[PDB]
């Protein structure tokens, strides 16, 4: 009946809200089809009154008492999904003064239940900024915080992925600075935090061309691209990095760099600091195990080769010759691409490339310990067979034999050992 | 004039499904020394021949119809039954021995044998038995594969199987291997929890499960401090098989089940090979010896008095 | 979903209502959402447990009034839940306190699982697998004898009871009806194949044990013989509510185990009971359908139930104490007779100990050096 009008009118809505509230204020242990009515209808009630709603109407509905925030931990979908629709449906509305209370509220709880996580750490708490006084002393288990985090996180890509809301805390500083311990620590045991913030941060992001045309609403955004760069940079130069988020970061990564270079009027874009770091995270978190991320660092690379300065090709250059003898062919290929699009000015030139050092170091380290003495006589029949005559009778065969001639009862880098030239050394010396 | 005997192709059964020793392996011997000798015990769908496949000549992009071990197959998954029975052998290039195992204490082979002691249930817990101390005293590693965490009985099995073996004492290592594991498994919350159950509930085990193949070392995670265990326990978990913006994956939580599945048969090929008897034994005196083991396990008298038990 | 124990003490509203036991049990992974838990608040469709939310065992008791039904949730060592908070406690606070221990562990979750299959209408076993072990074959053969034992003693504490006569006589309402619940796991129409498969295994592996007889009366417990009674729960994204929530934030970015339930409840809500017996010469079973105050006035008694300690003593880690026992003593004789004295002690000790060992070899060591000792 509410929904056949349409919000162009001034019904009486305080009977309406008592009766809203009323079966809200009861509907605890009810059934599972009568949780979802009273949400929908919520939902419905909410929509209808626009901008006449008062502030008294959120404020009661999004606070501890409030059974609103108990029915979100329903097992079934579908109770999820509409208490998912009523927060959306309070947040997507166009009254800044009753949208900033319910904003607050849920920064609050935000807050709350991070300093919950960190106390049970055993960590000082953070986050002050943004407290709320209606969240002053409360407990939140570990699964309950992180799920409360998660839900709020999911919940605020209604105002974040909006198509143009002038709130204090912005949404990207909140998810790029506000939220900055979750980096930390927090990060070691519940990644999962940190997964979706970056993941609703480059969400909000990608759809704003990464705030390209920028570096009211122009003047605001005018040194986001240097932030995401700067963050970026950090974040991949870090070494306690889970699969997950280094693939998202390398995502992002190679797609900011693919933009860089679309048009020809972002070259003064290349001088900033920020791009220096961001060139150096991903100069550093190449030369890993994992193979589809030096794939991917390896074409964000290639794509902007030029515009970088002598440093950054010196490295490269390094990189592309230790990477040109790896156990695999993909890499192979794509490095020997990296390095044939890089000139002679450089590739020639007598500086010292730091990796042949390290390869060079890890070599003597091994030479210089004492002896093993667990190379089996039919490993030296091999190699004997395979250097004199050419025949190897073996089916990778080098990272599988140098692991089979090691112990753990009584020290090359892992990094190191998918190099053909670390194994043929080290099988020679042996 | 240096040519290798020969490759195995498929691995071979070294042990009857009657338990009746099978000399058929002496053809793919030598007579070096400094042998590896692994094991695999587990329930019935935990996936031992998938695993011992994938760590002796397999990769995991390869296919399930070409492996080294028979795999169980759909049509037999609709029927609960099993499909690996007695003892397998197989031999990398790398002298290192794999030997399979048949379930133990499995329906499938109760119900075979119900239509075939006082009763036919006492017969199956003996066999499990005996090779478990076949496994516990003739190989240098096993490995024990559970479908789920904490099963209860596994370790009451494993320390009566120890305490009825054949025979300065010589402990295998035990590794505990979590098959199908979830992202809920890959938290450093649950993990201490994982870790201080299996020390708790091995205090008197006498076996070496501690101290060594330590997956915290292996780079599984990256911000963990060693610190933040009590005891590192010799654990390891296998996960299940598995315009930028919108092509993103989905999140697991877990690293790559290739990734892992490479660091643990490193870690399985980097292990110490001690000592069995009192003397140096080759490839030839190793099966020998083996082969004596067994006949004496066979007619041995501390299964009788357990026997007599139950 | 209040305790057991609790609620004895303590009803107007339902004083006498026909309601039917449904007893839950089995074991459980370690999860922060419990099988039983998540069960019992499917079958109910109401959160009735909430999320986030000396002894190690405990019997939780819930009545649903819109379906007339009680459940009585067993918890034990098996579960996770306990062992951990238990080898928690254990690691801060010998080989021979830990095996006691364990031992009355065992003896308290027999005893508690005894109590339900005495008071219960149906009982439905969990379990994190689709294969069922072999092991709770001995178990129930361990059981049922037990009752046997202890038959005599409970039916003299319920002689004063409304229960009816046939309670009084075989101290239960009616032969209880077990259910059998497995869960996908990842395996694999396929699963209607699986369940005929597992139902099939089950009935042929008890009926070789003798756990199940022609009979429905001495034995324990029956099953259906033209009904399902075998469920396997598919696999769902309700568990792990992070996944949950990572999926539905991507997303925006860019029969049945009631059913299964009711076609037995049915059957007891209509007073007919249940019929198994194929033996050639079926005989009538014993049936009531008690009320509220009815089922309390023999549940209150039971529960409270001098010589039940003595008789569940002398039934697992019994045969493993006997064994070590009986290879300790035996290679006592063999050290006692091959003996300054120190060498010959060490050399007795160091032969005794390759002889034989087991979980009780501290006290026979003990005893072997006092002897050699006092023998000089
Ligand atoms: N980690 C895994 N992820 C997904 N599927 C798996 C995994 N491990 C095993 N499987 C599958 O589940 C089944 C497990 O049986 P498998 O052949 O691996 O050995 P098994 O269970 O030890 O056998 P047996 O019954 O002889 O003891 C197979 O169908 C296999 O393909
Ligand atoms: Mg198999």
């Amino acid at each position: 009946l509410l929904g056949s009008l349409d919000p162009s009118m001034t019904i009486h809505c305080d009977m309406v809200i008592t009766y809203g509230l009323d079966q809200l204020e009861n509907c605890q242990t009810c059934g599972t089809d009568y949780i979802i009515s009273v949400l929908n209808l919520l939902t419905l009630i909410v929509e209808q009154i626009n901008t006449k709603l008062p502030s008294s109407f959120v404020e009661k509905l999004f606070i501890p008492s409030s059974k609103l925030l108990f029915l979100r931990y329903h097992k079934e979908k579908e109770v999820v999904a509409v208490a998912h629709a009523v927060y959306q449906a309070v947040l997507s509305l166009k009254n800044i003064p009753v949208l900033e209370t319910a904003y607050k509220l849920i920064l609050g709880e935000m807050t709350c239940a991070l300093n919950n996580l960190l106390h049970s750490l055993q960590l000082p708490e953070a986050c002050s900024e943004i407290k709320h006084e209606a969240f002053k002393n409360h407990v939140f288990n570990v699964d309950n915080a992180k799920f409360v985090v998660i839900f709020d996180l999911s919940a605020l890509t209604t105002i974040g992925n909006a198509k143009n809301w002038a709130l204090s805390p912005t949404v990207f500083a909140l998810l790029s600075k506000n939220l900055m311990i979750v980096h930390s620590d927090l990060a070691v045991h519940f990644p999962a935090i940190q997964y979706a913030v970056l993941y609703t941060l480059y969400s909000h992001c990608t759809r704003h061309d990464h705030f390209i045309s920028s570096s009211t609403v122009t003047t605001a955004t005018k040194k986001h691209f240097s932030i995401i760069l700067n963050l970026l940079g950090i974040l991949l130069k870090k070494d306690n990095l889970n699969q997950d988020t280094r693939k998202l970061l390398m995502t992002w990564a190679l797609e900011a760099a693919v933009l860089m270079r679309k048009s020809e009027t972002y070259a003064p874009l290349f001088s900033l600091p920020s791009f220096h770091k961001f060139c150096k995270g991903l100069l550093a978190n190449t030369l890993v195990e994992d193979v589809n991320i030096c794939l991917q660092a390896c074409s964000s690379l290639h794509a902007l080769s030029s515009s970088l300065p002598d440093d950054l090709l010196q490295r490269c250059v390094d990189v592309c010759r230790v990477q040109l003898v790896h156990s695999g062919t993909r890499i192979r290929q794509a490095f020997g691409k990296l390095l044939k699009s890089i000139p002679l000015d450089v590739v020639l030139s007598n500086n010292n490339h730091t990796e042949i050092q390290e390869i060079s170091l890890a070599l003597r380290s091994h030479m210089s310990k004492a002896p093993s003495n667990t190379f089996h006589p039919q490993d030296f029949s091999d190699v004997i067979s395979f250097i004199l005559y050419g025949n190897s009778h073996r089916t990778n065969w080098l990272e599988r034999l140098f692991y089979s001639c090691q112990r753990l009862d009584k020290t090359i880098p892992r990094n190191l050992l998918k190099t053909d030239a670390v194994l043929w050394q080290w099988a020679i010396w042996e | 004039k240096l040519l290798p005997p020969e490759r195995m192709k498929h691995s071979i059964k070294l042990v009857d499904d009657q338990m009746n020793w099978c000399d058929s392996a002496i053809e793919y011997l030598l007579d070096q020394t400094d042998v590896l000798v692994v094991g695999v015990l587990g329930l019935q769908g935990t996936g031992k021949s998938m695993v011992m496949s994938l760590l002796s000549a397999n990769t995991p992009e390869e296919d399930q119809r070409t492996y080294v071990f028979r795999a169980q197959s759909a049509e037999m998954k609709e029927r609960g039954g099993n499909q690996t029975s007695g003892i397998d052998f197989f031999i990398t290039q790398e002298r290192i021995v794999f030997l399979d195992t048949q379930p133990i204490l499995s329906p499938s082979i109760l119900d075979h044998l119900i239509n075939n002691y006082n009763l036919p249930h006492t017969y199956v817990e003996m066999q499990s038995l005996q090779i478990a101390a076949f496994l516990f005293t003739v190989c240098h590693v096993v490995i024990v594969v559970q479908d789920w965490f904490t099963d209860l009985s596994l370790y009451r099995f494993l320390q009566t199987a120890e305490m009825v073996k054949p025979s300065t004492e010589y402990y295998p290592h035990l590794v505990f291997l979590q098959n199908k594991a979830r992202r809920e498994d890959f938290c450093p919350r649950k993990l201490r929890q994982m870790h201080l159950m299996i020390d708790q509930l091995m205090a008197h085990s006498h076996l070496r499960y501690k101290g060594t193949l330590s997956m915290l070392q292996c780079n599984v995670f990256p911000g963990l401090p060693p610190d933040f265990l009590d005891s590192e326990v010799n654990l390891f978990l296998v996960p299940f098989m598995d315009p930028l913006f919108s092509l993103l994956p989905g999140y697991r939580g877990h690293p790559s089940f290739q990734s892992l599945v490479s660091k643990l048969r490193s870690q399985v090929m980097s292990m110490a090979r001690p000592q069995l008897s009192h003397t140096i034994l080759t490839e030839k005196n190793w099966f020998h010896y083996a082969a004596r083991i067994w006949d004496g396990v066979r007619k041995s008298s501390a299964l009788a008095e357990y026997s007599r038990l139950l | 979903p209040v305790s057991l124990r609790d609620l004895l003490m303590g009803e107007p509203p339902w004083r006498e209502d026909e309601i039917c036991v449904v007893g839950i049990f089995g074991k459980t992974a370690l999860r922060l959402n419990s099988e039983k838990f998540s069960l019992v608040n499917t079958v109910c469709d109401r959160q009735v447990f909430p999320l986030f939310r000396q002894d190690y065992s405990l019997l939780q008791a819930y009545y649903s009034q819109e379906s007339k039904v009680l459940y009585l949730l067993l918890t034990s060592i098996c579960d996770n839940s306990q062992l951990l908070r238990a080898c928690r406690a254990l690691q801060s606070g010998p080989h021979a306190e830990a095996h006691e221990f364990w031992k009355h562990q065992e003896k308290l979750q027999c005893l508690s699982l005894l109590y339900l299959f005495s008071v219960c209408h149906i009982l439905l076993l969990v379990h994190p697998t689709c294969s069922f072990d072999i092991t709770y074959d001995r178990v129930f053969r361990a059981l049922d004898g037990l009752r046997q034992k202890v038959l005599p003693l409970l039916k003299t504490a319920i002689k004063d009871c409304p229960v009816g006569k046939d309670w009084k006589l075989n101290c239960r309402p009616c032969p209880p009806r077990l259910l059998f619940l497995f869960q996908l796991n990842g395996a694999l129409s396929p699963k209607r194949r699986l369940q005929h498969a597992l139902e099939d295994q089950i009935y042929r592996i008890f009926r070789k044990s003798r756990v199940l007889t022609n009979q429905s009366i001495n034995c324990l417990f029956t099953v259906p013989a033209n009904q399902a009674f075998v469920y396997i729960v598919p696999g769902s994204q309700e568990e792990d509510p992070v996944g949950m929530l990572l999926d539905q934030l991507r997303s925006h970015c860019t029969f049945t185990l009631r059913e299964f339930l009711w076609q037995h409840v049915e059957l007891v809500l209509s007073k007919k009971g249940f019929d198994d017996s194929v033996g050639r010469n079926p005989q009538p079973s014993h049936f009531e359908l008690p009320t509220y105050q009815k089922w309390i006035s023999a549940a209150s008694k039971l529960y409270e139930v001098s010589k039940i300690l003595s008789s569940i003593k002398v039934l697992f880690l019994d045969i493993d104490t006997k064994f070590s026992e009986n290879r300790c003593q035996k290679a006592l004789p063999m050290a006692h007779s091959a003996y300054v004295h120190k060498n010959q002690l060490a050399q007795a000790l160091r032969v005794y100990s390759q002889h034989a060992r087991g979980p009780a070899f501290h006290k026979y060591a003990m005893q072997l050096h006092e002897d050699c000792y006092k023998f000089w």
